[PDB]
């Protein structure tokens, strides 16, 4: 029944009292008397100790030490001594610990996971490297396209030489070169109609990032609603990084839920058919990173993925993030009544 | 934010 | 004087009228008729045409047309045909969407020298983005060897690289992706305020390193005594962070805005600190840091972190910036 202060907690005299912990969990306590007692209690836990073995070394009243202990424990500033077991994924461990999770356990869930990356352009490139190096067991690369030179902007795993080769091929080569303890596989396919979706295997989650055709997302959705298959969308609209929704069968809203005359209508169609995204690495990467963060959480099960029932957008030309509601609707034409 | 990803 | 519609514009029927543009420029138009008129004039520029011409082309009232033209030109949905000319091709629509001549922006970048003071997580990511975007010369600064525990964030390193010098590998991997760029390495680690002098002069310094702790305070004060621009980037566990971007005589910096018993425990506990790394957070901070460098050097748009330290949460939907503009009462400026 040992507890130990996590190495990720930093304290700091601030304002009247002080700060405890860093990041999203940072707590500000105004009462100097209390803040100081928390510091004294935490100090007693630097070495794996039990509640009592720690109180004995404390020079404060058992009542206070107790309130300080409760503080530290709920915010996960102190965690079970067992959660501290040189590994290649050692870095990620502190992260999981900070969320009250068991590193080992989490890592275990990732290893037994199978993830599918649909469309290996800019998004699937970054998502796959994050997932691969984080410990995802199997990755299925689904893309029947070829590397060009103009692709060397957001596709971080490619070198010019690779030009002419298959994306799915180069990614695997590059993924294994970074983590040989996982398995990668390719599927020469390109979702053209709705029928092609049957060609994609079953898996913990599907990362859908390719943007073609216009209503590709809509078929992946439709299909996945009936296939009870979890999936997450990612991409961008020019300068806006976008990720989500993260669809989960029976516990979340689907893409369609919360959803031009004669000559003008043809003009609309011609201008759009003429559309080509204004790609930009920074935007592509923000979208990929946050998408991957959500896939690791959804699978690791230690914190709530952000894009559950939401389509999130992060701007690049202004400090702004905004999410569109996509919660379950009983009145849905895809998975409703 | 009102179109494809 | 020819004008051409951008490929990055999109349109759709929505609510009462429609949407024109995608991304931050996306504007909703109420008047269904004004919408329809906007697409009608935009239609005359799928293929390049001058003002006068399009006018004698589209059958819309010279009044309504003029309005639609200016609208499209001001939002940059329509640009000078000359701006529509390559390796950095996919980046041209981005600069075009901000009303800049991609070739000129692509040129400012080619003639820039960027220094990456820290080749770990942020360094790796910032470094590959600048290189593949065209930053002409990049100075990689550091004195550490690749480890196994690093393959988690340093997207450039492989298992077969473990042990080698970071700058050595980052440099190889960069030239491998953009063979027309000039990279270089300097085996150095800032251990004291006197180490900074050993760091070259450049358009901007990407301060990624986070050791010692008070390295950013050191750099702030030094960069002011060298009139050197720098942008800090990193993370506070699960919160990505980038900025401020310091620009001599234009913005502010990291300086503007005794009970011995406890202070002991405090120091002892803080010395055991270890950051709670997470690649997603790392990547976001680096992506945005790089977007700011590319903008600062390309002048086509305002960097987001000018006078500001931005934070992007990861366990919560939230972005927040701590303003810190110029200030007189400072220990550096
Ligand atoms: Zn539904
Ligand atoms: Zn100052």
């Amino acid at each position: 029944m040992d507890y130990i202060l996590g190495r990720y907690v930093k304290i700091a005299r601030y304002g009247s009292g002080g700060l405890v912990g860093g990041g999203g969990k940072e707590q500000y306590v105004e009462n100097l008397v209390l803040w100081e007692n928390i510091i004294k209690t935490a100090y007693c836990f630097i070495t794996p100790s039990s509640y009592t073995a720690a109180l004995e070394t404390a020079n404060i009243p058992e009542k206070d030490f107790s309130n300080c202990f409760r503080f530290l424990k709920e915010n996960f500033f102190i965690i079970p001594g067992e959660y501290n077991n040189n590994n290649r994924y050692s870095r990620n461990f502190l992260h999981y610990q900070s969320y009250g999770a068991n590193p080992v356990l989490v890592q275990d869930k990732l290893k037994n996971a199978k993830v599918v990356i649909l469309g290996c352009g800019g998004i699937g490139n970054h998502v796959s490297v994050i997932l691969a190096t984080s410990g995802i067991g199997e990755i299925i690369l689904i893309d029947n396209d070829q590397i060009e030179n103009t692709n060397l902007t957001r596709q971080v795993l490619f070198s010019e030489d690779d030009v002419g080769k298959n994306k799915t091929e180069v990614i695997k080569r590059e993924l294994l070169k970074r983590n040989s303890e996982i398995s990668v596989s390719e599927i020469a396919l390109n979702i053209n109609d709705y029928t092609d979706l049957h060609k994609v295997p079953e898996a913990d989650i599907w990362v859908v990032s390719a943007d073609h055709p216009f209503n590709l997302i809509n078929w992946v959705n439709k299909y996945c609603v009936r296939a009870n298959q979890p999936y997450i969308n990612a991409g961008y609209v020019n300068d806006i990084a976008v990720f989500g929704p993260l669809y989960v069968p029976g516990k979340t809203g689907c893409y369609e839920c919360q959803k031009e005359k004669e000559n003008i209508d043809h003009k609309i169609k011609l201008i759009n058919s003429r559309f080509k995204p204004a790609t930009f690495a920074p935007v592509n990467n923000v979208a990929a990173a946050l998408c991957a963060a959500d896939v690791i959480k959804f699978i690791g099960k230690y914190s709530e993925p952000l894009s559950l029932n939401k389509r999130i957008g992060i701007w690049s030309d202004e400090i702004k993030i905004h999410s569109q509601n996509m919660g379950r609707s009983p009145v849905c034409s895809v998975c409703g009544n | 934010m009102r179109t494809g990803n």
